[PDB]
């Protein structure tokens, strides 16, 4: 039994979204569901739940007023709305199964809801060059800053996949001008620096925008 | 004084038609119920809770009966709901405590229970401890019944559809309201 | 019950056995659930109903529920055991409540990072701002101080950190700092360098450029 959730969405302030859970399991069967939500760094809390075959929801108290929870019979499929959103908003949403014993089993895999004012941009990617004046352990460290884009998820690899052992990609971070930044950086023999070709490559699939950046030393 | 088959009952009413003990005054010692693990709940209010028993009293009341899990909280002073509303009232100078705890191996069954039911319409709240077991037709309309029940004309109860396979908050819970009573005259 | 009380962190040696515990008044009265998560995934269910597993969660994960406290009991900390992991229970009068959620890590000796700065690159300057990074590699322990300074001149509230989750080989951390500054600030100042303070460094070890000198 298996729960599917809909796609990432983007807010402005102020607006409303509306999610959905389709069961694998064909029919929704004589089972409770709830919603539960966990904004960045943060827990879990739960919004509030529904038997399907019962057709009443029930609500946390902060959120009473401003979510609506909703089933679809024939297409065995659960809807959570969120209205007059806010920033705080921000998180992934999940629709889970509710226990006999009281808690949850199945979870569906998240549908991240980021709200805010700024408008979709893809990265600019900028190298962060290996040092010229470097480095005993014969260790030289490079990498790349995939600078102000939204929203959230950009992925980075290098050389294609084929350079992983000392890859640290960095979470993001959130900027006061409402745009996010990430770095990923990979330590490399220094040896190799005029020789191996350094390559990130960056996805940002929310704005379609990949970007392949050469990193060597500079002048 | 005797909690026994207060608790122990195999067979628990309807909220609407919730059951009353007289207990009057005997040997009632709360060190172990207040404490049992075996309680989902168990909340006094007007006594010194977790400081129990030093009371004396004259009568006790015992007032039992089965709601759904996410109902159990209106059963407290001042609360609203149909259950505290339409079934079962507790006065806000309540004086007494509350015991609930999970009963969906007894109460639930495979094909739903419908033997549990709760009044879901009625003309005026219930005074505190009132106990309302007619069944007139609810006028939900402005045109008469005349006892029939058709379109906005109500049978007033309604049954709880306890199914074993749901979550916690909609399962049967057996609650025990313990009344303090005392007035004037011991 | 209402309130569910965990300790930010459990830190143990690698083949030891870690316990988080879950305070609430009279959880001993409700079925105590435990949740393990792993950043980007749902959270997945490994004890229910105080101290039964579900099927394909190894024998290591264990739970007790008693009184005020639930506690779950994960021997042979492996490194794959690194997540979040949160208590769950059902109270009557507050619906579906989660702890705070305790991170467990792998324990280890001290390591101290290696330290990198990066100047801005000429391709940024151009569209009017510079960032510079600061990469300390490969540490133990997470709490590390890293402090930026422009011509001597500490730099407070316009920079931001990021850390990655303990790696599941060698059990160590890493953390870049970036410093935010205008092009015109940039080029009115010559020297930059990112301070690191950590234990396992017996003194603070100073990175730093001189701008246009490479």
């Amino acid at each position: 039994v298996q729960l599917q959730q809909s796609g990432a969405e983007v807010k402005k302030p102020g607006s409303s979204v509306k999610v959905s859970c389709k069961a694998s399991g064909g029919t929704f069967g004589n089972w409770s569901i709830s919603w539960v939500r966990q904004a960045p760094g943060q827990g879990l809390e739960w919004m509030g739940g529904i038997d399907p075959s019962r057709g009443e929801a029930t609500y946390a108290q902060k959120f009473q007023g401003r979510v609506t929870i909703t089933t679809d019979e024939s297409t065995s499929t659960a809807y959570m709305e969120l209205s007059s959103l806010r920033s705080e908003d921000t998180a992934v949403y999940y629709c889970a199964r509710e226990t006999e014993q009281g808690g949850m089993d199945v979870w569906g895999q998240g549908t991240t809801v980021t709200v805010s004012s700024a408008s979709t941009k893809g990265p600019s990617v900028f190298p962060l060059a290996p040092s010229s004046k470097s480095t005993s352990g014969g260790t030289a460290a490079l990498g790349c800053l995939v600078k102000d884009y939204f929203p959230e998820p950009v992925t980075v690899s290098w050389n294609s996949g084929a350079l992983t052992s000392g890859v640290h990609t960095f979470p993001a971070v959130l900027q006061s001008s409402g745009l996010y930044s990430l770095s990923s950086v990979v330590t490399v023999p220094s040896s190799s620096l005029g020789t191996q070709t350094y390559i990130c490559n960056v996805n940002h699939k929310p704005s379609n925008t990949k970007v392949d950046k050469k990193v060597e030393p500079k002048s | 004084c005797p909690f026994g088959e207060v608790f122990n009952a195999t067979r628990f009413a309807s909220v609407y038609a919730w059951n009353r003990k007289r207990i009057s005054n005997c040997v009632a010692d709360y060190s172990v119920l207040y404490n049992s693990a075996s309680f989902s709940t168990f909340k006094c209010y007007g006594v010194s809770p977790t400081k129990l028993n030093d009371l004396c009293f004259t009568n006790v009341y015992a007032d039992s009966f089965v709601i759904r899990g996410d109902e159990v909280r209106q059963i407290a002073p001042g609360q609203t709901g149909k259950i505290a509303d339409y079934n079962y009232k507790l006065p806000d100078d309540f004086t007494g405590c509350v015991i609930a705890w999970n009963s969906n191996n007894l109460d639930s069954k495979v094909g739903g229970n419908y033997n549990y039911l709760y009044r879901l319409f009625r003309k005026s709240n219930l005074k505190p401890f009132e106990r309302d077991i007619s069944t007139e037709i609810y006028q939900a309309g402005s045109t008469p019944c005349n006892g029939v029940e058709g379109f906005n004309c109500y049978f007033p109860l309604q049954s709880y559809g306890f199914q074993p396979t749901n979550g916690v908050g909609y399962q049967p819970y057996r609650v025990v309201v313990l009344s303090f009573e005392l007035l004037h005259a011991p | 019950s209402y309130e569910l009380t965990q300790p930010p962190s459990v830190s143990v040696a690698p083949g030891k056995t870690a316990r988080i515990t879950c305070g609430g008044n009279n959880i001993g009265r409700k079925s105590v659930h435990w949740y393990q998560q792993k950043p980007g995934q749902a959270p997945v269910l490994v004890v229910y109903d105080d101290s039964d597993r579900p099927s394909g969660i190894p024998e290591r994960f264990s739970g007790s529920n008693s009184g005020n406290t639930a506690t779950l009991t994960i021997s042979r900390v492996e490194a794959g055991d690194e997540a979040d992991y949160y208590c769950q229970v059902y109270d009557l009068f507050s619906d579906y409540v989660f702890g705070t959620g305790t991170k467990v890590e792998i324990k280890r000796t001290v390591a101290a990072p290696s330290v990198f700065i990066f100047p801005p690159s000429d391709e940024q300057l151009k569209s009017g701002t510079a960032s510079v990074v600061c990469l300390l590699n490969n540490f133990y322990p997470r709490e590390a101080k890293v402090q930026w300074k422009v011509d001597n001149a500490l730099q407070s509230g316009n920079s931001q950190e990021s850390v990655t989750e303990q790696d599941s080989k060698d059990s160590t951390y890493s953390l870049s700092s970036t410093l935010t500054l205008s092009k015109a600030d940039y080029e009115k100042h010559k020297v930059y360098a990112c301070e690191v303070t950590h234990q396992g460094l017996s003194s603070p070890v100073t990175k730093s450029f001189n701008r246009g000198e490479c």
